[PDB]
């Protein structure tokens, strides 16, 4: 038989917020990687940092995210993280 | 009972337990990225397999591998393409061994100021191991490298979750690939590679940052041009100057691929706020570089106003951690301890940290405040 490897369960979750971008981030930002990538970034980086992170995902890594959702997500992140 | 906090902002991390591993600092789960607790580096010069750090870029890592069916393909600008089993590698080629540091490009990124995006690591994204395997030079010689060859590309079993994401492929120059030190490792600390460290086979590139050390390595292509894949052309770029640095907030005007390690040193047996007995205080730690040899390690107990020469431990190889020891007289009270290494070509560590947009290559003189009583 082949050898196999068992990963533990993923538990990482995004910080809830009343902004619509929270749900848009839930729906768009966990498809390629766990959201601990977001949770662990430097804190209080602000608007330009998170705008750039979101644009990189879409333009460089081809995340299927529309313009409206992209703004919502980047705004939710900049306010929350 | 299951978290730590690294000494930079937003430093909380779970302690997580993976098969074959002791608890490690969980950075990301998918893909798994795991940092080594700093205390491990005081436990011995060779990092145990169960403690060794883990970094990946893409969620689609292999989780089932039949070692019998596994093949390493050698192709492109060669006379004879090869399909090699692990048994072929172990039996048909002589073996080589090297004790060598693997260190992430962004090891220590969390300490960079201003903070930059990416893997927020403390200093535990490095480790030292006795690697055993086949020199790449030997396998390429068997294939027969063709004149006009310029680079070799390296790809593994992992893959993007969404096919449009650039697959993880790296490149070395042909002269580098055939130098005899670049190794196709099938063994780590006398055992088959741990799964997350690239079972059953990985590239080892002594003295070079870890991005080149492709894991689960199954595809080697000799090419007659410069490779322009995303992870060479766009990612892993450093400022094209001596300090590999820019003014904080400024983009470099020209870049090149990241390459050899710069010189680093750490004191391992004390951490911030540790208590020591005033008098002769024993200090120990490690130093390493890109393979030129550590010439000296100097130690200071007065924040760099004066230096004492440490005694270097017997070496394990030019690519290994080099141990050192020093006994310093400490007066009662606070002391800022530092160590600073230099190598045989005159490379050293800066007293003040430099910066670059990606937060690669940090090697500032490490300071540690202790209390003598
Ligand atoms: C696949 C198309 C992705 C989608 C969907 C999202 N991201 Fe992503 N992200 C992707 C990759 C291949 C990587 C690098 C992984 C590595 O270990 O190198 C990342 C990384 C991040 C990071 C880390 C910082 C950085 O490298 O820029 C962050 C903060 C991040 N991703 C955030 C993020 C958000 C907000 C997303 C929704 C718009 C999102 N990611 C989606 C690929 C993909
Ligand atoms: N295949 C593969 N390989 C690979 C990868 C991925 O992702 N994939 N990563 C890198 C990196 S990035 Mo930075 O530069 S560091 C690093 C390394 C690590 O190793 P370990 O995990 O074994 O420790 O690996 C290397 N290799």
């Amino acid at each position: 038989a082949p050898l196999t490897y068992e990963l533990p369960d993923e538990t990482a979750q995004l910080k809830p917020a009343p902004q619509p971008g929270f749900e848009a981030a839930q729906n768009n930002c966990a498809a390629c990687h766990s959201v601990d990538y977001i949770n662990t970034q430097p804190p209080g980086k602000g608007q330009a940092f998170w705008d750039a992170e979101v644009q990189k995902m879409i333009k460089v890594y081809h995340a299927p995210v529309d313009e409206a959702d992209a703004k919502a997500i980047a705004d939710y992140l900049a306010k929350t993280y | 009972a299951d978290t730590v906090t690294l000494p930079f902002a937003n430093g909380e991390r779970p302690l997580v337990m993976y098969p074959g591993k002791r608890p490690l600092i969980g950075l990301t789960a998918r893909p798994p990225q795991l940092e080594t607790p700093f205390s491990v580096f005081d436990e011995g010069l060779i990092t145990p397999n169960d403690a060794f750090f883990v970094m990946y870029h893409l969620a689609g890592i292999p989780l089932e591998i039949d070692p019998d069916a596994f093949r390493l393909e050698i192709k492109g600008k060669v006379g004879t393409p090869l399909s090699l089993s692990l048994q072929d590698l172990k039996n048909d080629f002589p073996a080589s061994e090297v004790v060598a540091v693997n260190q992430c490009s962004g090891n220590s990124r969390g300490f960079v100021e201003p903070r930059v995006g990416g893997g927020q690591l403390a200093n535990g994204a490095m480790g030292n191991a006795r690697w055993r395997g086949v020199p790449l030079k030997a396998v390429l010689e068997k294939a027969g490298v063709q004149a006009g060859a310029k680079q070799v590309t390296f790809g593994g079993l992992d893959g993007p979750v969404i096919p449009e994401t650039p697959d993880f492929v790296k490149a070395l120059s042909i002269d580098h690939a055939t130098d005899g030190e670049v190794m196709l490792a099938y063994s780590m600390n006398g055992a088959d590679l741990p799964w997350l460290n690239g079972y059953p086979l990985r590239l080892v590139v002594p003295g070079y940052y870890g991005t080149y050390w492709v894991k689960h390595l199954n595809e080697i292509t000799v090419i007659d041009k410069e490779f322009d894949g995303f992870w060479m052309k766009t990612a892993y770029r450093i400022p094209d100057n001596a300090c590999a640095c820019t003014e904080p907030g400024k983009a470099p005007t020209a870049t090149i691929p990241i390459n050899r390690f710069d010189v680093r040193s750490f004191i391992t047996n004390v951490e911030n706020g540790a208590s020591v007995k005033a008098g002769e205080v024993p200090l120990r730690g490690i130093a390493f570089d890109g393979g030129y040899g550590i010439t000296q390690v100097s130690v200071s107990a007065d924040a760099g106003k004066s230096w004492t020469n440490a005694t270097l431990d017997p070496g394990l190889g030019k690519y290994s951690f080099r141990g050192w020891k020093a006994v310093l007289p400490l007066t009662k009270g606070d002391h800022v301890l530092m160590c600073r290494a230099t190598n045989a070509r005159g490379e050293t560590q800066p007293m003040q940290a430099t910066w670059n947009p990606a937060g690669y290559m940090r090697n500032v003189v490490e300071a540690t405040r202790v209390i003598a009583a």
